[PDB]
């Protein structure tokens, strides 16, 4: 039905695909997976990949690498499935001086107090943050973070019934994302009927594919190949550009291709995100997605402050950040590729722009 | 197998057979007793009335130190005896003390309220 | 075209009108004009090595300025129009080279902007003293203002007691 | 001071952070208003809690875009009332963070009962009291260098994921909150900042939710060691009750982008979405709340 299929891929602009969200034990049994791509549930239309249940142990059975604990929250029964965790490594005691003694013996504090959190029983009150998996008909939780929760008035449980009500009227069954629907119809999909237009195609479908398969480096004939992407380098406008060769229509057309492929290619080097280190391999790329080395070093200059100020000016200016860049890493690094790296890492938030062209960790 | 769920029962809806015998419960009330010798006992509550009993089995769950007066959360199930009438067989029993009981009972009718709204 | 002390690049030819701060000698053939426009500096600003440190100008406040400063370096004839400006004036100067630095005398690489008024009015060299009535003047000192107000740097005069107004 | 003007030390100038009232926005904006030297010493009146009409204000903009109002030989000011006798005891509204996710008529400042998720990156410092460098074991590096004498102050910047169950945020925790953030005692956070004098400065930077420490730290030291393992654990990343502000002032100047994409990989199924850019929150109180574990 219309509005019960999965919208999109079901992208991330509704907030709770981020969350745990707070649903009852009962609901986590009444979802519906996504069957445009499986993994991931659905309420209300809202896409459902994480959950906070609170609830007691009703059920026990210990495995090599995790526990699984039968959880009751009133409204219904779920396996959770729990990681173990060994405390590997410790540190040795020793009559060290003050602070070493402090260091240690608090290490040791918190070492025991979280296994007494960890450390579960039957009958205990639990919280589970975790996200969902079905398997042989039976579905289930895996734990991320789950914690033995300590209560002698039960006062908590009473909030969290409270509680849920509220926020599922407030938020979960609110039946809308409510996103702008930016929606293109696939117009001129079958054809782009033009080269530029065609090319630009083609470079989005190539740094889908490239970042959907996590490429850090390809030579080009390696991307060509894609079938997908041949797919859409195959409509009539190129090929029909290319049959003036009536006799070698082949050639003519494959070497159109590899033109076309070069010149997206092209489009995603000015737009920063695929660049050639010197190595000869004239038709090799490496993508900025997945150079760690060079954020890493990027990551030198403002982390640890720029060198040359003689004042301490809090960060470094994007200029000046090149320049230290070109000499210290390649005199030939683009503009574009050291922007994408840069807008990248506060996207991580391992850097922070203070204002236009100025940045600080 | 899992367990069926022990939803909330207030013992007013065990005491008018509401909850039917056998089926999975959860309930609430003050241990009035401890009877070690057969492992039976009460768990008297009032709720704008005299206080009326709660039977519940407590061989092996839970060997509780806790004392008479104090409140307890029980889970289970309950069947019938011929002389016992319906008696709770205990999966979970735990004590709690300076519960707001009026106020869990609100909840519970919340809650309730929120699953009747809800289709 | 008005361009600022913050969009300058490393090797150009700019106006960058600015209020003058400070003067001094430095060969019989250059000249200092120590100066700001109220922008931040993309590089840190270029100084000048001078011939005696006592410049023209209330120094003991022009040296909390430090990375709105620069120092620029005018050559021949510019020099004796320069040589008679007032501390504080509102200052334009024409087709002001700049050409930034990659290296210094211990041979270790580092970054700063140099500005230079070469010799000769060729190509358009010189200077103007603004004059208070032009709009320009009033953005000039307005960005002043600005950049003094919503400033955020670090306070000078940590003695804090030392002011007492106009005693 | 007295840059372009001749008024020098005409006293010192003056701040005003002013809340707007208008029925356009049920949240009033904050505003800044700044008294320049020449109308000093200000109206009478002027104080906390006063109503005031402030009229022929000069609007300004800063080159960081932050809007800022100047007093103008026009600018005439006129108080409507007094303050109160005895101050309001408002409490903030409670909000789940989905709410600010829709842009305007979403409020400044806020508490929320979320729940932290990991713990980004920390630093310790001593820096100087007279100026801002470090000061390792009260050794400063500016001495004689505009600074009198040494003596030394404890600084501390903290990053956090905190999650209510609708939405997730990016709170930046800075000094004495961050004491409150990790849960210590107070006398424990002493212990822990007077030890860590003796290097003078601590830095952590994780990879991620119960992930290893980032090369930007080592395994060595033992104080590494400690405060790695607390920063992962469930003595920090528990129950709140958040009090933050939206890390930009409240305004429709706010520029803007489209949302971006992020290749996430769940159930080894590669998803590619159009998500948001993550809140930034900057935290006002941390608290416990029901002492939930
Ligand atoms: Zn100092």
């Amino acid at each position: 039905r219309c509005e019960e299929e999965t919208p999109s891929l079901l992208w991330g602009l509704d907030p709770v695909f981020l969350a745990f969200a707070k649903l009852y034990i009962r609901d986590i049994l009444d979802m519906k997976e996504s069957r445009q791509v499986p993994g991931v549930f659905l309420y209300n239309g809202h896409p459902i990949k994480q959950v906070d249940v609170l609830g007691t142990v009703i059920g026990v059975r210990e495995r090599d690498a995790f526990y699984s604990y039968g959880v009751d929250d009133s409204t219904g029964v779920i396996n959770c499935i729990c990681w173990k965790k060994l405390n590997t490594e410790s540190v040795s005691a020793a009559p060290s001086a003050a602070r070493e003694l402090s260091l240690t013996s608090q290490l040791k504090k918190l070492q025991e107090t979280i296994e007494q959190k960890t450390k579960i029983e039957i009958g205990d009150t639990i919280r589970v943050r975790g996200s969902i998996r079905t398997y042989r008909e039976e579905r289930e939780i895996h734990a991320t973070t789950y914690y033995k929760v300590d209560d002698p008035v039960w006062n908590i449980q009473i909030a969290r019934m409270l509680e849920l009500p509220t926020i599922y009227r407030k938020v979960y069954d609110q039946p809308f994302h409510s996103s702008a629907l930016e929606k293109e119809e696939a117009l001129s999909n079958p054809g782009a009927l033009d080269l530029p237009s065609l090319t630009s195609l083609l470079s989005e479908k190539a740094k889908e594919f490239l970042m959907e398969n996590r490429v850090q480096s390809f030579y080009q004939q390696e991307l060509e190949m894609v079938e997908s992407l041949l797919s859409l380098a195959n409509q009539p406008v190129i090929h029909s550009a290319s049959s003036d060769q009536v006799n070698f229509k082949k050639d003519t057309t494959s070497k159109a291709i590899h033109s076309i492929f070069k010149n997206a290619i092209q489009l995603l080097q000015e737009k920063g995100l695929v660049f050639q280190k010197d190595d000869g391999f004239d038709n090799l790329y490496y993508v900025t997605r997945e150079d760690k080395d060079l954020h890493r070093k990027i990551h030198r200059i403002i982390q640890q402050d720029c060198q040359k100020p003689n004042h301490m000016e809090k960060g470094c200016h994007f200029l000046h950040i090149l320049a230290c860049a070109r000499l210290s890493i390649r005199p030939g690094l683009s503009e574009a590729v050291l922007q994408q790296v840069l807008e990248l890492l506060e996207d991580q938030s391992d850097i922070v722009s203070t204002m236009e062209h100025y940045y600080t960790a | 197998m899992l367990p069926k769920p022990g939803t909330y029962y207030l013992p007013w809806e065990v005491s008018a057979g509401q909850v039917p015998d056998g089926s999975t419960l959860r309930t609430f009330g003050r241990l009035c007793l401890y009877d070690m010798i057969q492992s039976r006992v009460t768990l008297m509550a009032q709720h704008g009335s005299d206080q009326h009993q709660v039977l519940v089995c407590t061989k092996l769950v839970e060997p509780f130190h806790a004392q008479v007066g104090s409140l307890y959360i029980v889970l289970g199930e309950l069947q019938h005896q011929q002389d016992r009438g319906s008696v709770v067989k205990a999966r979970v029993l735990t004590c709690v003390e300076g519960m707001n009981l009026p106020l869990l009972e609100q909840a519970i009718r919340e809650q309730r309220l929120y699953k009747q709204e809800r289709g | 075209t008005l361009l600022k002390l913050c969009d300058v690049q490393p090797m150009q030819y700019f106006d960058l009108t600015c209020q003058l701060l400070g003067k001094a000698e430095v060969d019989g053939a250059s000249f200092l004009l120590k100066v700001w426009d109220g922008t931040r500096t993309p590089f840190p600003s270029w100084r000048v090595l001078i011939q005696d440190l006592v410049l023209e100008g209330d120094l003991s406040h022009i040296h909390r300025l430090q990375n709105l400063t620069i120092d620029i370096l005018v050559y021949d004839n510019h020099v004796h129009v320069a040589r008679s400006l007032k501390v504080g004036s509102f200052l334009r100067i024409y087709s002001l080279h700049t050409k930034l630095q990659s290296m210094n005398s211990e041979n270790q690489t580092m970054l700063s902007l140099e500005f230079h008024l070469h010799g000769g009015t060729s190509y358009g060299r010189g200077i103007r003293v603004l004059p208070e009535s032009n709009s320009d003047v009033d953005q000039l000192k307005k960005d002043l203002e600005s950049a003094n107000l919503t400033a955020n740097q670090h306070s000078d005069v940590i003695c804090q007691s030392e002011p007492d107004d106009s005693f | 001071w007295m840059k372009l003007g001749n008024t020098g030390a005409m006293r010192r100038c003056v701040k005003l952070t002013v809340a707007l009232e208008t029925a356009e926005c049920e949240f009033p904006p904050h505003l800044d208003v700044y008294i320049e030297d020449p109308h000093l010493p200000p109206s009478l009146g002027l104080l906390p809690g006063a109503r005031v009409h402030f009229s022929q204000l000069e609007k300004r903009v800063s080159r960081s875009h932050n809007v800022y109002c100047c007093f103008r030989s026009s600018t005439y000011v006129q108080v409507l009332s007094f303050p109160p006798e005895t101050t309001i005891s408002i409490p903030l509204p409670h909000i789940y963070l989905a709410e600010l996710l829709q842009g305007g008529q979403s409020p400044f400042q806020a508490t929320a009962s979320c729940h932290i998720v990991s713990v980004f990156s920390l630093q310790l410092f001593w820096v100087c009291a007279y100026c801002t460098s470090i000061c390792r074991q009260g050794k400063c590096t500016r001495l004689g260098s505009t600074c009198p004498t040494q003596t030394a102050i404890s600084q501390a910047i903290i990053r956090l994921l905190v999650e209510d169950g609708t939405a997730e945020a990016v709170v930046t925790c800075r000094n004495h909150h961050v004491a409150a953030a990790l849960g210590l005692c107070p006398r424990e956070w002493a212990s822990l900042l007077d030890f860590v004098q003796v290097p003078g400065r601590v830095v952590l930077q994780f990879a991620g939710p119960g992930a290893q420490l980032e090369s930007s730290a080592r395994v060595d030291e033992p104080m590494t060691m400690f405060l790695w393992t607390l920063c992962t654990s469930p003595s920090v990343l528990r129950p709140i009750v958040l009090s933050f502000e939206l890390e930009r002032k409240p305004s429709k100047i706010v520029p803007l982008e489209p949302p971006r994409l992020q290749r996430f990989q769940c159930g080894e199924l590669p998803f590619l979405t159009h998500v948001n850019p993550r809140l930034r929150l900057s935290c006002l109180s941390i608290r416990e709340s029901e002492y939930s574990s």
